[PDB]
């Protein structure tokens, strides 16, 4: 058994392989950080538009 | 002698020991141009001795 918390309120021998050496000299172009920053803002879903719809009590909420 | 083939367009070459192969022709062309330009001289007569 495992526990997963909710996110919203509810009803309540030698081993050194001859190729694993790290000799990196490549700089990404465009850089990883910049495009990652942009696409992270791209990930966000569009905002909710709740205005004009009723609530659990039955009164429409908004202005 | 790598540095003589990376002085035209190797601006993105991070490594100091490396060079981009795809600009070899351009670098060689510039090298040949300098080779020609550096030799534009007239041979002078100095003097002799038996």
């Amino acid at each position: 058994m495992k526990r997963i918390p909710r996110k919203t309120k509810g009803k309540s021998p030698a081993t050194t392989e001859p190729g694993t050496s790290n000799r990196e000299q490549y700089k990404a172009r465009p850089g990883i950080a910049s495009v990652q920053r942009a696409t992270e803002s791209a990930e966000m879903p569009m905002k909710n538009n709740d205005e004009g719809t009723p609530d659990k009590k039955g009164n429409t909420k908004g202005d | 002698n790598i540095h003589l083939f990376k002085q035209l367009l190797n601006t993105e070459t991070l490594s100091v020991r490396g060079a981009n192969p795809l600009m070899f022709r351009a670098n060689v062309l510039h090298m040949l141009l300098e080779f020609v330009l550096d030799n534009l001289y007239l041979n002078r007569h100095t003097g002799f001795s038996q």
